[PDB]
């Protein structure tokens, strides 16, 4: 963990806390706590649905740049001898 | 020399597909003669007063999608459920598509009226009735953003706020008969949720693209001398 | 004060506009998918008409909303 | 002051014309897209015609939100 | 004053004709656009009858807030 | 005076049986165009027909309205 | 006197039936037109058929028209 | 004497049933048109079965003044 | 007594679900007809077949009938 | 004794549910005899699938009527 | 007690979102039989695909009736 | 306390929009399974076509049930 990365650190965990503490405050305050254990309940579930494998070679396939190989300069053409 | 970017990440190829989308919504229109190397600028000029829509669009759509993901972050609640956000992006559109209207005419407020015959009572009411369609074009688009984060969102304190009560004025041994039934209704929901801010970004900034994109309409400057 | 008793009521009542709202766009994007039914060839203008008329069916939808917080705030 | 507290009730009912109105614009942005199913060769024609009935659709919708107005302000 | 209170109730229940008018004009508005689907090369007639239709469909508009200006003024 | 003011609610109330009117002879005349589509060498006999259902759909609307004039005056 | 007050709100309110009666005769109006585009060549037995329709629909416009006059009157 | 007026509210409610009755045999007339458009060389049955349908409707509409002079009378 | 007075407002809102049923057993005895266009060869089926959804429709009917007598009697 | 009383205005409005579940499984039943139109050498299945759909629309009718007995008893 | 009074009225009305669910499955489960008319050899996907369908308008059916009992208790 | 009293009237009043929605993603659902009738080799596009305008759907439901809380809490 770099020193840009840990100021990122508890840059979003002092966030939590934060922000944690700022829903038993309110009014409705487990009405907002379990709102929340079942928001992350598809964070647990995205996890394990998607094919990762699957996702990165369609965004590979997102953009000409990557997607097709190039053709630039064939071998021929191009020797000297 | 900011970073040593790889060639083929990810965020630089999910970028430029949605650049290369937006974009390809308004192309320009095809010339009406043969593309030569003296076609050419007025290719390039034709690209100049051209609205650049393309970045306006990912402008406001790499927002709408990172402020309405952070609506299925946990903890956290997505910036557009505010009036003062959602709607600082419907005014801001109406405003980008009005002064590109106010700028192809070279005045800062035309509007006035060009008489007619006998229809001309009937021709009096249709374009102050344009106005008033043309106004509500602005508020149509901001709170449609605003409503569907605080739509999907004012009921999911609810149905949270109804599902407790079943282990709070019962066990918790108790969740075999209704408990684990209701709470695959809640769960299903933010799988709802997930799917309409996904697209309701998608949806607002196509609305964008429409709503600019009649307004750059132009022409070539390359007659000049045909044959020789 | 049955002036903020009243408004009330209507509020409810002036949201029965989008029962049709509701109804209208669900037949709009019922013949989008009759529409690809023909020709899913080419199908990207008729989805690039279908925002077209949601976007004006939202012009109802909002159009009435503009009505219902006028009524409560 | 039932005077400026039953205008409120009639408010609400005043724009139940806009269920339809949204209904009305959905078939007929409905067929908008069966119409480009047949012939999507040529179907700018048909958008030119489309935005002509919207246009006198929106000639009831903003016809009836003249009453509304009319009764708040 | 319930003679001007309660005409303000039926202010509001008389416009709801204005429902089945927009209603009314979508179809024959949608049809313009199944109609032109056919036979585009001559359609200007088909516009020139829809123009006759939607004039007719105004003496329905028209003709309910015929009656909202005799309850109101 | 309830009598001359409750007659001012059912007046508006009334009129909602011309929102079907209006809803009626769209589809009546939406069908006109689509009549019209399959065989325009003979339509004349087909608007020959829609001159006597509008007159029959107004044999509804009038017929509604004689019951909110009788209510007013 | 609510006896004959209250018969006044429930006069305006019998008369809704009216709304669909409209509608009924609409589209029992519109595939007239739609069925002399099939083949015009023989409609007089359509139209001889589309005049028994309509006055069994007349029997419903004024079947309920008993109610509103058995209420008044 | 609430019970002898309040009576005279639900009867006007009562014969609303009698919309859709109407709405009912108007697509059930109205398919009656169409039916004798494929193939009139034998559409009397069409007709014998098309007052069979009628009097099943009628069905409902006697079956709704049913209740409506059992309030009444 | 409110009692034996409001259950008579209660009682005709609660036939308005005859409304459908007599529109569900119109497009049910629509579709008669048109299904008998087919293939009247084989129909007796068919009709064999709309006994079947008419008892069932009016397992609908008396099912809104069965709430009528109760708030009555 | 309202709490009583009021509960039989709701009783009869809350069986309006079972008006579109009346006009449900009539266009349910409706294209039943459209569907064995195009081909009734093998309809038991569509049979077999239209006793299914039937079961899942009293599955809304017996769905609403969960609530009035809810109400009354 | 208007407060325990009150919410029966609004308890009925509010189940009248469930009309349209019966009407929405209804038109949902006909093109299913003519979907199974067009190509019975695989139909095994369509209701596999009709069962998706009843389950998300039953996430309407139960959506209005988490409203009912949040009402009442 | 008419306040507390009158909005739980307009409560229930506020989810008829939620009939519609229901009409509306039946129709929608509905040519779901018309559109995978005519070509059942590429439908995965239909189907992600489908829960294109289901979310634009609950776009009305939600965005009509965004009333009913503000009225309650």
């Amino acid at each position: 963990y770099s020193t840009q990365a840990k100021i990122a650190l508890f840059g979003a965990l002092s966030w939590i806390l934060y922000r944690a503490d700022g829903q038993s405050k309110a009014h409705e305050w487990i009405v907002d706590l379990n709102l929340n254990v079942l928001q992350a309940a598809w964070l647990i579930s995205f996890s394990s649905l998607i094919p990762f494998r699957a996702v990165y070679f369609a965004f590979r396939g997102m953009a000409p740049a990557t997607a097709s190989t190039l053709n630039g300069l064939k071998t021929f053409s191009s020797i000297s001898l | 020399s900011v970073r040593d970017v790889k060639t083929g990440s990810l965020p630089t190829n999910f970028l430029t597909g949605v650049y290369r989308f937006w974009r390809s919504q308004n192309p320009a229109e095809k010339p009406h003669d043969p593309v030569n190397d003296r076609l050419l600028p007025a290719v390039v000029d034709a690209s100049d007063k051209r609205a650049s829509i393309g970045t306006w669009a990912t402008t406001f759509f790499c927002t709408i999608i990172s402020c309405n993901l952070l609506g299925l972050m946990p903890f956290n609640e997505a910036p557009t459920s505010g009036l003062g956000f959602a709607t600082g992006l419907g005014v801001s559109v109406w405003a980008t598509a009005t002064i590109l209207g106010l700028s192809k005419t070279g005045f800062k407020f035309p509007g006035h009226f060009i008489p007619g015959g006998t229809p001309w009572p009937m021709a009096f009411i249709f374009v102050p009735l344009e106005t008033i369609s043309y106004t509500f074009r602005a508020v149509s688009l901001g709170v449609r953003l605003w409503v569907n984060m605080l739509a999907g969102h004012t009921l999911l304190h609810i149905l949270t706020g109804m599902a407790l009560a079943l282990p709070f004025s019962l066990g918790f041994f108790s969740m075999v008969p209704a408990t684990f039934g209701v709470c695959c209704l809640l769960s299903a929901l933010v799988g709802l949720e997930y799917l309409v801010a996904v697209l309701q970004s998608g949806v607002f900034s196509i609305l964008s693209t429409v709503y600019v994109g009649e307004f750059n309409h132009d022409k070539f400057i390359g007659p000049a001398a045909k044959i020789v | 004060s049955v002036l903020a008793a009243s408004k009330m009521v209507g509020a409810g009542c002036a949201t029965i506009a989008l029962a049709g709202v509701g109804a209208g766009l669900g037949v709009m994007f019922g013949s989008l998918i009759n529409g690809a039914a023909r020709n899913p060839n080419i199908a990207k203008q008729l989805v690039g008409y279908a925002l077209l008329g949601f976007a004006l069916t939202e012009s109802i939808a909002l159009f009435s909303l503009l009505v219902v917080f006028l009524i409560l705030f």
